[PDB]
């Protein structure tokens, strides 16, 4: 049995860290909502 | 409680209090991912939230009425996911999107990784809109985890 807990607002924060890289990826998703890699 | 903003998704089955997601609460519905809850009803203090919309395919799920996030991407800005992971404080990371490109059509993805926990956590744009949910990706042969940007329709 599952319950909910508010964490915080959802706002943009001014001075965030920046990070993670943008790949551009070939992908096939499946009827169980699986994402595959096509290569 | 039903104030907008995020919120962690718990459970008391296993061992001590486990966080098995994140998700959104905005204008009276809660919003997370299908895998987090598997379609089951929440409990938010003495209120239940039953489940109202879902899609497997899609891995979401909406609670107390429709799917109410209709922001998109806008292909060339940088987000922020608001990370919630377990047993820590939320926090934003800003980062310019990938692209997984679909048979269906192109979609935005953030090469991020954190626990299973988060999954459900929002991504937003500059205007602090939902553009979509955290949590459903793919492995890339560096062995880094990306996920899709994943929005519902409204
Ligand atoms: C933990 C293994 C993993 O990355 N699974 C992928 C799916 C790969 C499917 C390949 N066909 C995934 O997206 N999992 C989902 C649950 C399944 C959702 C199903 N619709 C998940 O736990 N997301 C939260 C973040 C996990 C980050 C894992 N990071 C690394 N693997 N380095």
């Amino acid at each position: 049995d599952m319950y909910i807990e508010r964490a915080g607002d959802i706002t943009w924060e001014k001075d965030a860290e920046v990070t993670g890289n943008s790949p551009r990826l070939d992908v096939a998703l499946d009827e169980s909502g699986d994402f595959s890699l096509v290569e | 409680e039903t104030t907008d903003g995020v919120y962690r998704v718990m459970t008391r089955r296993l061992l001590g209090s486990t966080q098995v997601g994140v998700g959104v609460m905005q204008e009276g519905v809660f919003h997370t991912m299908w895998h987090v809850t598997k379609g089951a009803a929440l409990r938010s203090g003495e209120g239940r939230l039953d489940p109202y919309w879902g899609d497997v395919k899609q891995d979401l799920v909406s609670y107390c009425g429709p799917w109410k996030l209709d922001a998109a991407w806008d292909g060339l800005s940088e987000v922020q996911l608001l990370a919630v992971p377990p047993g820590e404080r939320a926090k934003n990371i800003q980062t310019l999107p990938g692209i997984f490109k679909t048979k269906d059509g192109d979609i935005g993805a953030v090469a991020l990784d954190y626990p299973a926990g988060t999954s459900g956590s929002p991504i937003l744009d500059k205007c602090g809109r939902v553009i979509g949910l955290y949590g459903n990706g793919v492995v890339i042969k560096n062995g880094s985890y990306v996920s899709a940007i994943t929005q519902g329709k409204r």
